[PDB]
């Protein structure tokens, strides 16, 4: 093991929001519109350095329909850190960020590190999910947020940059 | 006899028919008066075979007016049975494994052609649907989306879209879809719009030449179909990423199956990149407002085993009744968990 650390994050939120598009922008790079959606668990591995430091990043896809969420849940216990993701531009995605939230309490570990993050940004015209409104709901639970574009690259690797530094500065 | 004739029926149908002949007129036995452990059976020139399975071993029955004649076959003689029958749903009552023509590695990251090709065409294994959940209102919430970016990815996706055996053209779905109003941005609870008969034929004219004599049927025919609320629903609800997901019972199978695939795939390729579906296979029959429709939508998502990447079929089939409408809500109710069937089937490369 030459790494320093093996971190196990995992991807939430409703179906379509942008899950993998935001997985393959951070690990591969790239945004492409040909995978079509996910039926099931996935995952990717990246590693990258932090303070000097060697973190094997293991992030979990899963499908956003609600039928989903039971076997799901097998996945959330053992991780390290939860990204819940939205659509801002369709409102829905953002009022289900309540239940995504209430999950990662009946399954994953209270010690767990969350970060909310809204994607598809750069859809100007059609944003409807106010950076203040969610900037608020984000603070109000002491959960870091950040608007991204996985088509851009906007704060993708920030938003994994983010939580891998939350995590570290914990164990 | 003194032991009886030598006149065998086997031997007859393999020297008078094909072999895919042969298996194509193999059906899942569902009637009441079925021998003990009958999952299937078939009709060609008065004999009637049945493919009977009891204490996990495969009999073979022909009936011949009267006489009775069976074959108990070899686990391997069964292995390849399955491996040869149609692509339907069976209560075999275990999900097995049907092995492809190609040596599979740990450094791809897609299914051979030939494992697709398998899959796409072998039957798969019924799980009982008796604990089915109930309807619920996040049910279909997706539809839309779903077909949506499954079709337009079909220019890379194994995605076949079939009626009564006739493959329908994926630009036309492309149109079709479209000319309906799904796109990128549509509401997730909308009700679809029929079509004018004027949109059907801007559609159906940008994808048949109309100085042609050739798929003339085929254009008269998707001219009447594209108008049918119901067929459109059949069509759309074929694609909803949940339709399996329909009872306890299947979750557990399911749940299993993804672990053994998640299992493998940490082990012999943490750092290979696969794709997580491959695709649909949609199959629409008209049954036997307007008419009802059949379906047998199959999911072909990539499954690790210790040869290579292979896949793991899973069909489900349902029931469009002629009065149903394109929306979130009207599938959700006119196809309940009950009214849908779903199968497992494996399929894997080879050493
Ligand atoms: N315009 C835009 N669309 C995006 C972006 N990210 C994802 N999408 C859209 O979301 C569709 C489905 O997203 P995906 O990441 O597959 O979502 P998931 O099924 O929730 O994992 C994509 O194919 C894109 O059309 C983005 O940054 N900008
Ligand atoms: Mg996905």
């Amino acid at each position: 093991p030459e790494y320093d650390a093996l971190f196990k994050l995992l991807l939430i939120g409703d179906s379509g929001v942008g899950k993998s598009c935001l997985l393959l922008r951070f690990a591969d790079d790239t945004y492409t519109e040909s995978y079509i959606s996910t039926i099931g668990v996935d995952f990717k591995i990246r590693t990258i350095e932090l303070d000097g430091k060697t973190i094997k990043l293991q992030i979990w896809d899963t499908a956003g329909q609600e039928r989903f969420r039971t076997i799901t849940s097998s996945y959330y216990r053992g991780a390290h850190g939860i990204i819940v993701v939205y659509d801002v531009t369709d409102q829905e995605s953002f009022n289900n960020v309540k239940q995504w939230l209430q999950e990662i309490d009946r399954y994953a570990s209270e010690n767990v590190n969350k970060l909310l993050v809204g994607n598809k940004c750069d859809l100007t015209t059609k944003k409807v999910v106010d950076y203040t409104t969610a900037k608020e709901f984000a603070d109000s639970l002491g959960i870091p947020f950040l608007e991204t574009s996985a088509k851009n690259a906007t704060n993708v690797e920030q938003s994994f940059m983010t939580m891998a530094a939350e995590i570290k500065k914990r164990m | 006899g003194p032991l009886g004739s030598i006149y065998s029926p086997h031997e007859t149908l393999a020297e008078k028919h094909s072999e895919k002949k042969l298996m194509d007129s193999f059906s899942p036995s569902l009637s009441q008066d079925k021998m003990d452990g009958e999952f299937a059976h078939a009709n060609i020139d008065g004999i009637s075979i049945r493919l009977c399975l009891n204490k996990g071993i495969c009999s073979v029955f022909y009936l011949d007016g009267d006489k009775i004649q069976s074959t108990q076959l070899s686990s391997k003689e069964y292995n390849n049975l399955l491996s040869s029958l149609p692509p339907k749903q069976f209560n075999l009552g275990k999900v097995h494994t049907i092995t492809a023509p190609v040596s599979g590695n740990f450094k791809t990251h897609k299914p051979a052609p030939e494992v697709i090709e398998t899959a796409i065409n072998c039957c798969t294994s019924i799980i009982p649907n008796d604990d089915y959940f109930h309807v619920k209102d996040t049910d279909f919430n997706s539809v839309w989306h779903d077909i949506y970016r499954d079709i337009r990815a079909s220019d890379s996706n194994s995605t076949k879209i079939y009626f009564n055996n006739i493959e329908i053209p994926l630009k036309l779905i492309a149109d079709l879809i479209n000319e309906l109003g799904i796109n990128e941005f549509i509401d997730s609870k909308k009700e679809l719009q029929m079509l004018s008969y004027n949109q059907v034929n801007k559609i159906i004219n940008s994808n048949f030449p109309q100085q042609d004599l050739c798929f003339q049927t085929e254009k008269l025919l998707f001219t009447s179909l594209f108008q049918d609320p119901a067929f459109i629903s059949a069509l759309t609800s074929a694609f909803w990423q949940s339709l399996h997901i329909t009872s306890s019972s299947v979750e557990h199978i399911y749940a299993q199956i993804m672990s053994e695939n998640i299992e493998n795939r940490l082990n012999f390729m943490p750092e290979q990149r696969v794709i997580n579906n491959c695709g649909h296979i949609i199959k629409i029959n008209a049954v036997v407002g307007g008419r009802a429709y059949e379906v047998s939508s199959s999911i072909l998502p990539s499954h690790i085993t210790c040869n290579g990447v292979g896949i793991n079929k899973i069909e489900t089939s349902y029931l469009v009744h002629a009065g149903t409408l394109p929306s979130s809500e009207g599938l959700r109710n006119a196809i309940p968990p009950e009214s849908r069937q779903v199968s497992f089937a494996i399929i894997s490369p080879d050493v």
